[PDB]
């Protein structure tokens, strides 16, 4: 239902 | 207690880390030296272990590390290598689950998706710093992937192979973090060069950085952009392709309020450049990703359902829709009396002619810094960046004017599937190790044979996402015990979600309307 | 730094009949070892990323019995005898304050009687050294005490403590000058 | 796929290519080494890899490379040694023939001949400079060699001798490009 987010990185 | 790191990591060195993360720092540490021995990697960078003893992660990983100063600031960028080891268990999870009135805790294992939580990566970026000296570095997270505890670690093809893909992902973030050129049409629109692409209908798997299978029923092949009459490049032989798009279709049972019952549910599992380019990039990606579009766009993906007559062991066999059908019954596909007409009946009848494209999102996969921005793209609060930078991708292909197909703000780039994927493997009768996802709708029909109270028990199981996951995985797996066999292992979980039909209709209308023209090489079927 | 609000300390005094080793594997002797745990409320805690251990540090300690005849009080006057000094496994530094503060882990092993669990008589053992029953050879008896049998009971052990041993103890140490701690211990 | 190679072979590297070039390659390290301990030869020269998924080449190569600063000048001065392998089939050349009346084609490999062009000599320089940083030098041609597909690489003997000999030509060009005086009957 929810969406978790991680350290992405780069694109932002 | 945790803040007592302060004080415990102030001096000194120790002895620790975990066998699997010992044996794993060695052969890799030996890897490297011999591609630089043979001169396939360039001497630049490091490579470090990440202890669960000497700092705060569950598991240990390896971290493929490299690094260079960007306009001042110094830039490092990490692909960790996650190092599950058989015999150490993490502390499990509760999972409480409000089951209307009733509430019951099942404790579980952390998979690497609960494991790669946000202070996981934060602390991933400490230890680097403390291994590197560089304690104002900022670290890109080229995306976490994992190397399964199961196999024995003797390997070193495929572990070169990783650190050289590893590093591969690391100089391209570099590069893109220091304002390298976006792969464009206009590369490829040379004033004398044009596409062309083919649907390869394999009967044959095709396999991930660690060797694992990948379901694929389609696999399509766009050729390198060309034109005869070219300069010819000297005496050379190569292949003539530019990318690839591995997809499969399912056929999905779905509701209704006239349409016949099942969904052409083309799914996009793998998204390659050809291994001639060394770069992995969004661009690339995004351009890439128009090959899947065309499965339906062009050409006629129902060739794939067609089944292998005159095999017997065809777990998948169409025949099996006719238990779906009106007809309760397989449709006998074995005689000398099924015909291509035939078959063309039972698909008019139960499947629909409007193709659904979706794709599998996999935040640990080869693509891993890439699936994360689509996976991102989906929802959460960085949804609105995470789009932005792929509608950027797409115009950094064109040459701008996506929006003028669509607006990106009303018509979010992926949605939500729901039912998440549950991946791995199982063997056959010779040992070889095929796709679980093949015991998809005709497969679960064939494996029940014709008992479609079991069909539909395992149905709703992977599509009522209003019953907690942790119930759907344990219905899933008692299934594959009693359909697939005991002899299945499973592997690292993906997310899955649809395109929105608006960013395909840009993405392939914008890329012809600026002239990189394509011809279908299955001129007529 | 270890004053958290949510944090507090506790122990536990492990009476395991089994050895320590030292720096090279050699064996040292003790009867009990004192271990000093980090206690944690049950909120968000660092762990909740890890396998996580409260270990903070530990003092092992042997219990020794001098004689001081008096040609009345027992015989025999205890001693709480420290053999080792560590830190937890998770703390790289050796120095004098986290020596001091794990010292207090030997002042703790003679809370109420706790200590004289040491002198204890322990299973099935047929002939072996550390039988309290040889206390009678020093008391009136002038003989070995029959301890180590179904016939002796809790009380007859409580007798032969309340008579041949004193109930506080001496605490001293053993300081090595090429031990691990051999700075510290040097001072 | 080359206006896209400018760029992404920038970023990232492979392995592969072939097993018999990749040998050579480590054979004459090996060498190189011993030569090096035995004060054979000086540790002032390198060796690279010339190889086929990388530059579409026809027959691999090892380059044999020495380089100086002459009046300012940035120069590579190289010997590559060319190595056909018997197991891989190469492209040939249509040859037509007007044979009388009729015109009949004749296939035929490439010879090492036909495979070092002038453009292959082009990349050569190219590559060897990416691998020793100097894009704006100047490339020597010290006349190349072959190292034929027939025979064991397990003769060591040649082998260093052909290295000598390639570090020998090579610092003869650079000579010749400083001025060094010629030899005379004087």
């Amino acid at each position: 239902p929810q969406f978790g987010v991680g350290q992405g990185s780069g694109f932002y | 207690a945790g803040n007592l790191n302060s004080i415990f990591q102030r001096s000194g060195r120790t002895d620790g880390g975990d066998a699997r993360a010992s044996e794993a720092l060695a052969v890799f540490n030996k890897l490297k030296e011999e591609a630089i021995a043979q001169q396939d990697l360039h001497d630049d960078f490091l490579v470090f272990r990440f202890d669960r003893d000497q700092n705060r992660v569950g598991y240990s990983a390896l971290l493929v590390v490299k690094r260079a100063a960007i306009n001042g600031q110094q830039v490092i960028v990490t692909r960790p290598l996650v190092m599950p080891n058989d015999q150490i268990t993490l502390p499990t999870k509760k999972l409480t689950i409000q089951n209307g009135m009733h509430q019951e805790t099942i404790e579980a294992e952390a998979d690497v998706q609960d494991v790669f939580t946000t202070q996981y990566w934060n602390r991933i970026c400490d230890s680097i710093r403390q291994q590197t000296g560089k304690h104002d570095a900022m670290v890109i997270n080229a995306g976490p992937t994992v190397i399964p505890a199961d196999f024995d670690l003797k390997d070193e093809l495929v572990l070169k192979q990783l650190l050289i893909k590893s590093v591969n992902l690391c100089d391209d973030m570099l590069a893109k973090r220091s304002g390298e050129q976006p792969f464009s049409v206009a590369m490829l629109k040379g004033t004398d060069e044009t596409l062309a692409a083919r649907l390869n209908f394999t009967g044959k798997p095709m396999h991930d950085s660690l060797g694992y299978p990948i379901r694929s029923d389609i696999l399509v092949s766009l050729n390198r952009v060309k034109k005869p009459g070219q300069q010819e490049n000297e005496f050379y032989e190569a292949e003539d392709k530019l990318n690839q798009v591995s997809c499969f279709v399912n056929l999905e049972y779905t509701p209704q309020p006239q349409l016949p019952p099942l969904t052409p549910a083309i799914v996009i599992t793998d998204v390659r450049q050809a291994e001639w380019l060394k770069a992995n990039t969004m661009e690339l990606y995004l351009f890439a990703l128009s090959n899947a579009f065309r499965v339906t766009a062009n050409q006629s993906w129902a060739r794939s359902l067609l089944p292998q007559l005159g095999k017997v062991k065809d777990m998948r066999d169409i025949g099996a829709i006719g238990y779906l059908s009106r007809l309760a019954a397989r449709v006998e596909t074995k005689t000398e009396t099924f015909t291509d007409q035939n078959f063309a009946e039972l698909l008019y009848n139960m499947v629909r002619p409007s193709p659904v494209f979706m794709s599998d999102l996999n935040r640990f996969g080869d693509n891993a810094a890439i699936e994360n921005v689509f996976i991102d793209a989906l929802g959460g609060v960085n949804q609105q960046r995470a789009v932005a930078a792929i509608i950027a991708g797409v115009n950094n292909l064109i040459g701008g004017g996506f929006e003028k197909f669509f607006d990106h703000n009303t018509m979010p780039i992926i949605q939500p599937y729901g039912t998440d994927i549950q991946l791995g493997y199982y063997l056959d009768g010779e040992g070889e190790k095929q796709d679980r996802r093949d015991l998809d709708v005709l497969g679960a029909l064939n494996a029940s044979d014709g008992n479609i109270q079991e069909w539909m028990s395992w149905y709703g199981t992977q599509c009522n996402v209003a019953v907690h996951p942790e119930l759907r995985a344990r219905q899933s797996k008692n299934f594959d015990r009693q359909y697939l066999g005991n002899s299945v292992t499973y592997t690292t979980r993906a997310h899955r979600g649809i395109w929105n039909p608006k960013f395909i209709e840009a993405l392939d209308k914008a890329i012809a309307s600026v002239g990189l023209t394509v011809a279908m090489d299955n001129v007529a079927q």
